[PDB]
């Protein structure tokens, strides 16, 4: 589980969560706010 | 953090933009003899870098 994946030749190492819906979801985990990394399963 | 490098009378000018995740600088500096602006005339900036950044930029400051 090391690897990990979510313009041209951008890097973007932000930690910030996805805000997947209306909510300001403040870093808390639940339905709409979500990890914002996922990771390989190898 | 990926990425290190290292290398009125005067008036310097520069140039930044950034595409395809490189920052290019171009520059020019000369004397003059005037203060409230810039001479009204004519030069080319001329090429310093082109820097591999990969970096997004919207915003910017200067350091006295
Ligand atoms: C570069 O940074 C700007 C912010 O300074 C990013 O623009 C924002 O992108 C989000 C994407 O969901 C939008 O919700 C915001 O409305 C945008 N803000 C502004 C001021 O435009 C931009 O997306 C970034 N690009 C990359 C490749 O990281």
């Amino acid at each position: 589980y090391n690897y990990r994946y979510r313009k041209p030749f951008e890097r973007d190492i932000s930690t910030e969560i996805y805000q997947a819906g209306s909510k300001p979801c403040n870093g808390v985990e639940g339905f709409n706010c979500y990890f914002p990394l996922q990771s390989y399963g190898f | 953090c990926t990425f290190e490098y290292v290398s009125f009378k005067n008036l310097r000018e520069f140039v930044f933009k950034n595409i395809d995740g490189y920052f290019k600088i171009y520059s020019k500096h000369t004397p003059i003899n005037l203060v409230r602006d810039l001479p009204q005339g004519f030069s080319a900036l001329e090429p310093l870098v082109d820097l591999p950044i990969g970096i997004n930029i919207t915003r910017f400051q200067t350091l006295l």
